[PDB]
Protein backbone atom coordinates (compact mmCIF):
# COMPACT_ATOMS: atom_id res chain seq x y z
CA UNK A 1 0.00 0.00 0.00
CA UNK A 2 2.24 2.88 -1.38
CA UNK A 3 0.86 6.68 -1.93
CA UNK A 4 3.30 7.40 -5.25
CA UNK A 5 3.15 10.64 -7.62
CA UNK A 6 2.57 9.17 -10.82
CA UNK A 7 3.37 11.76 -14.14
CA UNK A 8 2.94 11.22 -17.42
CA UNK A 9 6.95 10.32 -18.18
CA UNK A 10 5.82 8.02 -21.74
CA UNK A 11 7.00 4.84 -19.95
CA UNK A 12 4.65 2.01 -20.42
CA UNK A 13 4.74 0.93 -16.31
CA UNK A 14 3.69 4.80 -15.59
CA UNK A 15 1.19 5.04 -18.52
CA UNK A 16 -0.38 2.28 -17.52
CA UNK A 17 -1.26 3.55 -13.94
CA UNK A 18 -2.12 7.06 -15.19
CA UNK A 19 -5.03 4.74 -17.12
CA UNK A 20 -5.70 2.56 -14.79
CA UNK A 21 -6.20 5.73 -12.73
CA UNK A 22 -8.33 7.53 -15.70
CA UNK A 23 -10.44 4.33 -15.82
CA UNK A 24 -11.10 4.89 -11.58
CA UNK A 25 -11.89 8.63 -12.46
CA UNK A 26 -14.43 8.60 -15.23
CA UNK A 27 -16.48 5.14 -13.35
CA UNK A 28 -16.48 7.32 -10.09
CA UNK A 29 -17.27 10.72 -11.76
CA UNK A 30 -20.19 9.59 -14.32
CA UNK A 31 -21.09 13.39 -15.18
CA UNK A 32 -17.56 14.37 -16.16
CA UNK A 33 -16.87 14.24 -19.80
CA UNK A 34 -14.06 11.04 -20.10
CA UNK A 35 -12.15 12.81 -22.63
CA UNK A 36 -11.97 15.99 -20.41
CA UNK A 37 -10.42 13.71 -17.40
CA UNK A 38 -8.14 12.51 -20.08
CA UNK A 39 -6.84 15.49 -21.15
CA UNK A 40 -6.34 17.05 -17.39
CA UNK A 41 -4.89 13.60 -16.08
CA UNK A 42 -2.29 13.62 -19.20
CA UNK A 43 -1.03 16.89 -19.60
CA UNK A 44 2.14 18.57 -19.27
CA UNK A 45 0.59 21.03 -16.04
CA UNK A 46 -1.36 17.74 -14.11
CA UNK A 47 -0.08 15.38 -11.46
CA UNK A 48 -1.47 12.34 -9.53
CA UNK A 49 -0.74 11.02 -6.45
CA UNK A 50 -2.00 7.21 -6.60
CA UNK A 51 -3.07 4.76 -4.00
CA UNK A 52 -1.09 1.31 -5.34
CA UNK A 53 -1.70 -1.97 -3.56
CA UNK A 54 1.46 -4.54 -3.77
CA UNK A 55 3.51 -2.98 -6.68
CA UNK A 56 1.11 -3.30 -9.69
CA UNK A 57 -2.26 -1.67 -8.68
CA UNK A 58 -3.76 1.61 -9.12
CA UNK A 59 -7.24 1.53 -6.33
CA UNK A 60 -7.22 5.14 -5.74
CA UNK A 61 -5.87 8.65 -6.45
CA UNK A 62 -6.26 12.34 -6.66
CA UNK A 63 -5.16 14.51 -9.75
CA UNK A 64 -4.11 17.96 -9.40
CA UNK A 65 -2.46 20.85 -10.37
CA UNK A 66 0.11 23.21 -9.19
CA UNK A 67 0.47 26.86 -9.87
CA UNK A 68 4.16 27.08 -8.10
CA UNK A 69 4.69 30.97 -8.22
CA UNK A 70 1.76 31.49 -6.56
CA UNK A 71 1.62 28.94 -3.77
CA UNK A 72 -1.36 26.86 -4.62
CA UNK A 73 -2.66 23.89 -6.24
CA UNK A 74 -5.93 22.90 -7.10
CA UNK A 75 -7.30 19.62 -7.03
CA UNK A 76 -8.78 18.15 -10.16
CA UNK A 77 -9.72 14.86 -9.61
CA UNK A 78 -10.21 12.58 -6.66
CA UNK A 79 -11.78 8.93 -6.45
CA UNK A 80 -10.91 5.35 -4.62
CA UNK A 81 -12.22 2.52 -6.69
CA UNK A 82 -15.91 0.62 -6.08
CA UNK A 83 -14.77 -2.06 -4.28
CA UNK A 84 -11.97 -0.30 -1.98
CA UNK A 85 -14.41 2.43 -0.76
CA UNK A 86 -15.26 2.90 3.08
CA UNK A 87 -11.78 1.75 4.11
CA UNK A 88 -10.15 5.01 4.89
CA UNK A 89 -7.95 5.45 2.18
CA UNK A 90 -9.80 7.99 0.69
CA UNK A 91 -8.66 9.89 4.19
CA UNK A 92 -5.05 8.44 4.18
CA UNK A 93 -4.96 9.43 0.54
CA UNK A 94 -5.51 13.39 1.22
CA UNK A 95 -3.55 13.05 4.15
CA UNK A 96 -0.57 12.10 1.94
CA UNK A 97 -1.86 14.56 -0.28
CA UNK A 98 -1.19 17.58 1.81
CA UNK A 99 1.80 16.48 3.96
CA UNK A 100 2.99 16.76 -0.04
CA UNK A 101 2.04 19.73 -0.80
CA UNK A 102 3.43 21.10 2.62
CA UNK A 103 7.13 19.55 1.48
CA UNK A 104 5.87 21.59 -1.92
CA UNK A 105 6.12 24.56 -0.63
CA UNK A 106 2.49 25.37 -1.79
CA UNK A 107 0.38 27.37 1.39
CA UNK A 108 -3.38 26.52 -0.38
CA UNK A 109 -5.71 23.65 -1.81
CA UNK A 110 -8.06 24.39 -4.01
CA UNK A 111 -11.02 22.54 -5.69
CA UNK A 112 -14.45 23.29 -6.76
CA UNK A 113 -17.20 21.00 -5.28
CA UNK A 114 -21.06 20.54 -5.47
CA UNK A 115 -23.54 18.59 -3.40
CA UNK A 116 -22.15 16.02 -1.56
CA UNK A 117 -18.51 17.04 -2.31
CA UNK A 118 -19.12 20.11 -0.38
CA UNK A 119 -19.45 18.40 2.82
CA UNK A 120 -16.54 15.43 2.31
CA UNK A 121 -14.36 18.51 2.01
CA UNK A 122 -15.04 20.17 4.80
CA UNK A 123 -14.19 17.45 6.25
CA UNK A 124 -10.96 17.47 5.09
CA UNK A 125 -10.15 21.21 6.52
CA UNK A 126 -11.56 22.71 3.54
CA UNK A 127 -13.80 25.70 3.73
CA UNK A 128 -16.12 27.83 1.71
CA UNK A 129 -14.67 31.02 2.73
CA UNK A 130 -11.16 31.81 1.75
CA UNK A 131 -8.21 33.27 3.81
CA UNK A 132 -6.44 33.54 0.63
CA UNK A 133 -6.96 36.78 -1.44
CA UNK A 134 -9.55 36.38 -4.23
CA UNK A 135 -6.87 38.22 -6.65
CA UNK A 136 -4.19 35.35 -6.29
CA UNK A 137 -5.82 32.85 -8.20
CA UNK A 138 -7.91 34.70 -10.52
CA UNK A 139 -6.55 34.41 -13.77
CA UNK A 140 -5.07 31.26 -13.45
CA UNK A 141 -8.23 28.95 -11.94
CA UNK A 142 -11.49 29.43 -13.69
CA UNK A 143 -14.13 31.04 -11.94
CA UNK A 144 -17.38 28.96 -12.32
CA UNK A 145 -20.26 30.70 -11.12
CA UNK A 146 -22.01 26.86 -10.61
CA UNK A 147 -19.46 25.90 -8.28
CA UNK A 148 -18.87 26.36 -4.89
CA UNK A 149 -15.07 26.88 -4.20
CA UNK A 150 -13.63 25.45 -1.35
CA UNK A 151 -10.27 26.29 -0.19
CA UNK A 152 -7.51 24.33 2.51
CA UNK A 153 -4.92 26.56 4.42
CA UNK A 154 -1.70 24.30 4.74
CA UNK A 155 -0.20 25.29 7.65
CA UNK A 156 4.15 25.26 7.27
CA UNK A 157 4.42 23.34 10.39
CA UNK A 158 1.13 21.00 11.11
CA UNK A 159 1.55 17.57 10.50
CA UNK A 160 -0.80 16.34 8.01
CA UNK A 161 0.07 12.64 7.21
CA UNK B 1 -14.74 17.57 -9.20
CA UNK B 2 -18.09 16.74 -10.56
CA UNK B 3 -20.05 14.93 -7.48
CA UNK B 4 -23.62 15.59 -7.68
CA UNK B 5 -25.34 13.73 -4.79
CA UNK B 6 -22.66 10.73 -5.60
C1 LIG C 1 -14.71 10.57 -2.06
C2 LIG C 1 -13.92 9.22 -2.04
C3 LIG C 1 -12.50 9.40 -2.63
C4 LIG C 1 -13.63 8.73 -0.59
O1 LIG C 1 -12.72 7.61 -0.56
P1 LIG C 1 -12.94 6.37 0.51
O2 LIG C 1 -11.82 5.37 0.36
O3 LIG C 1 -14.25 5.67 0.34
O4 LIG C 1 -12.88 7.30 1.82
P2 LIG C 1 -13.01 7.13 3.32
O5 LIG C 1 -13.62 5.79 3.59
O6 LIG C 1 -11.74 7.48 4.04
O7 LIG C 1 -14.15 8.26 3.50
C5 LIG C 1 -14.66 8.50 4.81
C6 LIG C 1 -16.12 8.89 4.65
O8 LIG C 1 -16.63 8.64 3.24
C7 LIG C 1 -17.84 7.81 3.34
N1 LIG C 1 -18.01 6.92 2.11
C8 LIG C 1 -17.16 6.80 1.00
N2 LIG C 1 -17.62 5.93 0.06
C9 LIG C 1 -18.80 5.47 0.57
C10 LIG C 1 -19.81 4.49 0.05
N3 LIG C 1 -19.68 3.89 -1.08
N4 LIG C 1 -20.91 4.27 0.87
C11 LIG C 1 -21.05 4.93 2.10
N5 LIG C 1 -20.18 5.82 2.63
C12 LIG C 1 -19.09 6.05 1.85
C13 LIG C 1 -17.57 7.03 4.60
O9 LIG C 1 -18.78 6.42 5.02
C14 LIG C 1 -17.05 8.11 5.58
O10 LIG C 1 -18.01 8.83 6.26
P3 LIG C 1 -17.32 9.72 7.53
O11 LIG C 1 -16.19 10.68 6.94
O12 LIG C 1 -18.45 10.52 8.33
O13 LIG C 1 -16.70 8.65 8.53
C15 LIG C 1 -14.80 8.08 -2.71
O14 LIG C 1 -16.11 8.02 -2.07
C16 LIG C 1 -15.00 8.26 -4.21
O15 LIG C 1 -14.07 7.83 -5.09
N6 LIG C 1 -16.12 8.86 -4.54
C17 LIG C 1 -16.56 9.13 -5.91
C18 LIG C 1 -15.69 10.21 -6.53
C19 LIG C 1 -15.88 11.52 -5.82
O16 LIG C 1 -17.05 11.96 -5.50
N7 LIG C 1 -14.74 12.15 -5.58
C20 LIG C 1 -14.56 13.50 -4.87
C21 LIG C 1 -15.01 14.59 -5.82
S1 LIG C 1 -14.11 14.62 -7.44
Amino acid sequence: LDFDILTNDGTHRNMKLLIDLKNIFSRQLPKMPKEYIVKLVFDRHHESMVILKNKQKVIGGICFRQYKPQRFAEVAFLAVTANEQVRGYGTRLMNKFKDHMQKQNIEYLLTYADNFAIGYFKKQGFTKEHRMPQEKWKGYIKDYDGGTLMECYIHPYVDYG
Amino acid sequence: KKPLDG
